[PDB]
């Protein structure tokens, strides 16, 4: 089964593969992101591009308000013109490399939606611990 | 009741690596013009905080022969002294041929310079004149093959040409704080006992280390740091007679060296603008360039070595004998004053015994009798392997003194006879990592390691 | 106590002390973990390796699940060949410079274990807020 | 209204206006930390020290424990001579760049309070947890 | 030859005064006086803002 | 020495700056053929250039 353990699948093993099994080991995919060690200025710029990146894409998933953040849920709907396909085929039956250049083209009104409504969502929290 | 692994975070965890430390110095330096001292741009200014905290509770193995930071220091003075010689002029016209002049005065314990006349390329670039300029015997060799006892040559150019030191720069050795980067720390050995090797338990933890100075200085150590309560000694392994001992005092004999000589900076211009200094006349009499030492303390500071020579060799007498000899630079006292840099012969120093019983210097005759060790100067300095191995050390025009104090010693035992009841201590130590790390002793680096797994009985809600 | 407060023990006061006080005052070696300024391409060199280390050290606390993310416990059980001794040995008598010499030996199973146990969570509770 | 959805204000547009409205779209005064491409050591230096620099707010946003890390209340009392202020006049008069003059007199204080009232928290919670 | 040694500008390069776009980095910002009638020193109440000029 | 299919080079006689930088000595040293080129206008075909 796809629940390992002692996963091994290294940078990419989940590529090709069913969304269903790629929902699981997120980890490897994510652990990844950092390493090497330093030869001159050029592979020092290379150094620093691993680190300003992953620091972006963590700044994207903390302004969505993500908790055990590499996997949340959103209050926001999926107005189906994004995919118009059955959720058990995209889970199933497709794969999250095919699955990019589907929702690719719509990315980036999703990335202000989760934003705002994430802080919606954080001061109303505040106003809620207050009236409590 | 059962067990599950927790993970704790903020954890104080060490191990000693390898780490690039920063360059830290004093405010006071950064108010003057670009590497003027080098450490007004090669180096951060330094903090106080964080305190010489103490971590009371702990035990902690330290070393000096293994640690690499004296290492790394050793490179980052190489590589920014190389830095800073690169904007300098590059000579190379002074190898033309010097036609040095002989002189009626008598010959002695003088030190007298060689009157060298040459050709050089004016500002004119493809036009030359007659120039004329003092240069020390050192610095100066006979010229070839083609044999004439009249005309001689720099002593370089059967190595890389050289470059002169700029004066724009002075070389005092300069405090130098090192600290250890972000996620590093530095442990700094709080007892006083420390011999080298072995755990330390009694440790203090600091970002930065003292005002380490960057001293040049070949037989001994100059405005070092001080033992807190007793003379110190050190080796990797006293068994062997190849491995340099350092010395440590409780405290400092003082010394003064001086050039009674009364340089004047003749200014040649060599090519486009730049210039080339170079010693003119001796305005004044001839003197003897020397150094001196309290003869008194130096006997009892050499004796107190004794003490703690003769804690690691009980059954001896400790006897003191001239410099191993061959090269200048190896065999002489040889460290910077003021701009020169001198080349002492310590066979002076270097003569007396320990009888095993300490000799009374008290009631003293007169603390200002003084031991005077007679000094060589050179200008062209070969000072280091791999960094160009040359400087040309610019003239300064006066008689210059550098009263400072001595703070350790670079001994070598050497070879054994007849297992001898009074086996003998020489000055060797040539290498500059022996002066720094006789100064950083107290000192190792931490990687903190501070993501720790230790179990309690919680598990997490679901 | 050890509740000082006002902590004041610089980078590593609480090193050789109790694990029961130095599970107090962890802040005090995480805030100190980036500082430095400016020499050239070797102390920036320096600098890189001190974001990137840490952000390693948050790589490995962020997958393995833990919420105040400077202390966490974890479903995953102690084998007690991992250190085979009390707990109150362990927290009451020993310290943390001592117990890096017990746990180093196995520590990289315990960092695969915990992540891929909470992956697994991660999974089971977006599926229990799915059934909800 | 503040809840713009589509937020659009920049690097610093709620800049001037009254606390109440900045304390939405937050975000985008946090989302822009980080951007740039290379030139040189020089402006090298410029990229590390925004990665740097934001790390270091992370690392204070983290260890005084905040929960949705944009906005978090705390259990330390505010300690009136901080403002000797209304809630009111704060909050619907004033605005964030005025308001800066008065806190930041006191900030170093706050910075170590909300610490060790986390780190204790964090402790309590175990505790607590351990006894369920 | 009064003066260090002199270097010929490469007719490969060519100075125009090429315009010049100041950003600052991630993390700070530039605030630009919108009011016309600054006069060097004192309070702009009226500022616009940009990452580069 | 006869030409053909030998690949034979030619040795070149040339002065140099010695150690001593204002005086100078006559050295020799064999180079390719494709290292060196015919002197210039100034035409003497005993006379040589680096390829350079
Ligand atoms: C160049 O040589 C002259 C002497 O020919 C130096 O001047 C003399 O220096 C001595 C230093 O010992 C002065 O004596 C006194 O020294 C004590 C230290 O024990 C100090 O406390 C006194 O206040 C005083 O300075 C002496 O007065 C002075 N002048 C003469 C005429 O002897 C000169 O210092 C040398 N050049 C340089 C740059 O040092």
């Amino acid at each position: 089964a796809v629940g390992i353990g002692a996963v091994f699948l290294g940078f990419l093993g989940a590529a090709g593969s069913t969304m269903g099994a790629a929902s699981m080991t997120l980890t490897v995919q994510a652990r990844n992101l950092l390493s090497g060690t330093v030869w001159g200025i050029k592979q020092l710029q290379a150094r620093v591009l691993a680190v300003e990146r992953y620091l972006r894409d963590q700044q994207l998933l903390g302004i969505w308000g993500c908790s055990g953040k590499l996997i949340c849920c959103t209050n926001v709907p999926w107005n189906s013109s994004w995919s118009n396909r059955n959720l058990s085929e995209i889970w199933d039956n497709m794969t999250w490399l095919q699955w990019d250049k589907e929702i690719s083209n719509y990315t980036q009104i999703i990335y202000g939606l989760l934003e705002e409504s994430q802080n919606q969502q954080e001061k109303n929290e505040q106003d809620l611990l207050a009236l409590d | 009741e059962n067990l599950w692994v927790t993970v704790y975070y903020g954890v104080p965890v060490w191990k000693e690596a390898k780490t690039t430390l920063f360059c830290a110095s004093d405010a006071r330096a950064y108010e003057k013009e670009v590497h003027n001292v080098w450490a007004t741009h090669a180096c951060v200014p330094t903090d106080p905080s964080p305190q010489e905290l103490v971590l009371g509770n702990v035990t902690e193995n330290f070393n000096m022969w293994k640690n690499d930071m004296v290492d790394q220091m050793h490179e980052d003075i190489i590589s920014l002294w190389d830095q800073s010689l690169k904007p300098c002029v590059k000579l190379t016209p002074l190898c033309v041929t010097l036609i040095c002049s002989n002189a009626t005065v008598k010959n002695g314990t003088v030190e007298e310079m060689k009157n060298c006349s040459f050709n050089t390329t004016t500002e004119i670039r493809d036009k030359e004149k007659k120039e004329y300029a003092l240069f020390y015997k050192p610095d100066i060799v006979p010229l070839s093959e083609t044999n004439n006892t009249s005309e001689y040559r720099l002593i370089n150019c059967n190595t890389s040409a050289c470059t002169q030191a700029c004066p724009k720069v002075t070389f005092e050795p300069i405090p130098i704080h090192y600290c250890a980067p972000a996620g590093y720390a530095i442990l700094k050995c709080n007892d006083e006992t420390f011999n080298g090797t072995g755990p330390c338990s009694n440790v203090s933890t600091v970002q930065c280390t003292h005002g380490i100075r960057p001293v040049v200085s070949t037989q001994l150590l100059l405005n070092g740091s001080l033992a807190e309560k007793e003379i110190v000694i050190r080796s990797e392994n006293l068994t062997n007679n190849a491995k340099i001992i350092i010395v440590h005092l409780h405290t400092p004999v003082e010394i003064v060296c001086t050039r009674p000589n009364n340089n004047t900076r003749k200014s040649v211009r060599i090519g486009p603008g730049q210039t080339f200094y170079a010693t003119g006349d001796i305005i004044g009499d001839i003197k003897q360039a020397h150094c001196n030492i309290s003869e008194e303390k130096w006997n009892d500071t050499l004796q107190k070595v004794g003490i703690e020579l003769q804690k690691h060799f009980p059954n001896k007498t400790i006897k003191y004998n001239q410099s191993a000899g061959g090269d200048m630079e190896i065999t002489t006292h040889s460290f910077n004053c003021g701009g020169e840099f001198f080349y002492c012969n310590t066979s002076n120093l270097f003569n007396g015994t320990y009888n095993g019983t300490y000799i009374s210097t008290n009631s003293s005759a007169n603390s200002t009798s003084t031991i005077t060790l007679q000094c060589r100067i050179k200008q062209i300095i070969n000072m280091w392997q791999g960094v160009g191995r040359c400087m040309y050390a610019p003239p300064i025009a006066g008689n210059i003194t550098c009263r400072s104090n001595i703070t350790g010693l670079l001994l070598t035992r050497d070879g054994g006879t007849n297992s001898n009841e009074t086996e003998t201590f020489r000055p060797a130590g040539g290498d500059m990592r022996d002066n720094w790390r006789s100064e950083l002793y107290k000192y190792k680096v931490v990687k903190i390691e501070p993501l720790g797994v230790a179990p309690t009985r919680c598990k997490r809600r679901v």
